[PDB]
């Protein structure tokens, strides 16, 4: 299977309430394995998946040093970005960063990502060439010119093609029993009359990993996109995810509807009907 | 492993 | 500009009356990140709900899972109560076992 690793940074100012909070979490695919929070009583990098606990004390101190220094750097960055937009010192603002590498089914680098956002809009992104930037606006051009001056993309590139891929592979090996195990959805179809002439069919997928999944309703073999109610894929809390799709159908037409399920956990798609 | 800090100055935004 | 929370209330395992389980409230798609979530049993706040570490989706919007152990019965009502900068009144979402 293909795999990826991502770190997610959130730096949040809060004037009148101390210095900005810095939080970092690490993921391998849909599995978090590490966290750091500057707001912690004793801020340090903490395991969040059993397979990362075997990393030695020097691993944890290395992470912790990286994150503490980032905490300070993102506080300067928030200062700067407030200036770039001529904003007042009254408001709270947020920088977000998500970065990482993607591996193909061969363990080979597919590509890297390094994107940042300010108050929830794209701010600056590293292009897929890992060599040039995309600024969303004249404020982010300031950042771009400053990163070009200091050859920042070269640093990002060395990391994304090198250490990122190396540690991802090491994590995938160490947590192979789970990281490289796809658990198929457990499925079923429910039926609930809404009136004398209509009824709800709900298609359920439970206990799957990873989160990525396709759930669709067809009527006489045709896609029922606009007529399907479809909840966001949701975590169960045991590493697995859940989802459902629902359609209101004319009573007596139920067998004309099929639920289709695609997931890495099963060899061929499932086709399901309500079974009374 | 996150991106390490560089040789010199971690460049702010 | 801001984004208001999506809210889902549901159990980790399929609900079986008298059987221990987890009640989950999943909040997603919101911005900015400050949010107040309560899990309610019969209208009263449950103490010591845990939650996942703050993270976000590819569209920068945030998500958090709040969970606590509970044992479903047929007569107890469970709910999730969310407030956010985008909401004037706390939003309440009832738990429905087939949702």
């Amino acid at each position: 299977g293909s795999h990826s690793m991502r770190y997610f940074y959130t730096a949040m100012s809060r004037p009148g309430r101390g210095e900005p909070r810095f939080i970092a979490v690490g993921y391998v695919d849909d599995t978090q394995f590490v966290r750091f929070d500057s707001d912690a009583a004793s801020p340090r990098t903490e395991p969040r998946a059993p397979w990362i606990e075997q990393e030695g004390p020097e691993y944890w101190d290395r992470n912790t040093q990286i994150f503490k220094t980032n905490t300070q750097t993102y506080r300067e960055s928030l200062r700067n970005l407030r200036g770039y937009y001529n904003q007042s010192e009254a408001g709270s603002h947020i920088i977000q960063r998500m970065y990482g590498c993607d591996l193909g089914p061969d363990g080979r680098l597919l590509r890297g990502h390094d994107q940042s956002a300010y108050d929830g809009k794209d701010y600056i992104a590293l292009n897929e060439d890992l060599s040039s930037w995309t600024a969303a606006d004249t404020a982010a051009q300031i950042t771009q010119r400053k990163w070009e001056a200091a050859r920042v993309a070269e640093q990002r590139r060395a990391y994304l093609e090198g250490l990122c891929v190396e540690w991802l592979r090491r994590y995938l090996e160490n947590g192979k029993e789970t990281l490289q195990r796809a658990d198929p959805p457990k499925t079923h179809v429910t039926h609930h009359p809404v009136s004398d002439h209509e009824a709800t069919l709900r298609c359920w997928a439970l206990g799957f990993y990873p989160a990525e999944i396709t759930l669709t309703w067809q009527r006489d073999g045709e896609d029922q996109t606009q007529d399907t109610e479809l909840v966001e894929t949701r975590p169960a809390g045991d590493r697995t995810f859940q989802k459902w799709a629902a359609v209101v159908v004319p009573s007596g037409e139920e067998q004309r509807y099929t639920c289709h399920v695609q997931h890495e956990g099963l060899p061929k798609p499932l086709t399901l009907r309500w079974e009374p | 492993l996150p991106e390490p800090l560089p040789q010199g100055q971690a460049t702010a935004y | 500009i801001q984004r208001t929370p999506k809210i889902q209330v549901y159990s980790r395992h399929p609900a079986e009356n008298g059987k221990s389980n987890f009640l989950n409230c999943y909040v997603s798609g919101f911005h900015p990140s400050d949010i107040e979530v309560d899990l309610l049993k019969n209208g009263e706040r449950i103490e010591k709900v845990e939650h996942s570490d703050l993270s976000f989706s590819k569209d920068w919007s945030f998500y958090l899972l709040y969970y606590t152990e509970f044992t479903p019965t047929e007569k107890d009502e469970y709910a999730c109560r969310v407030n956010h900068v985008t909401l004037s009144q706390p939003k309440i979402v009832k738990w429905d076992r087939d949702m």
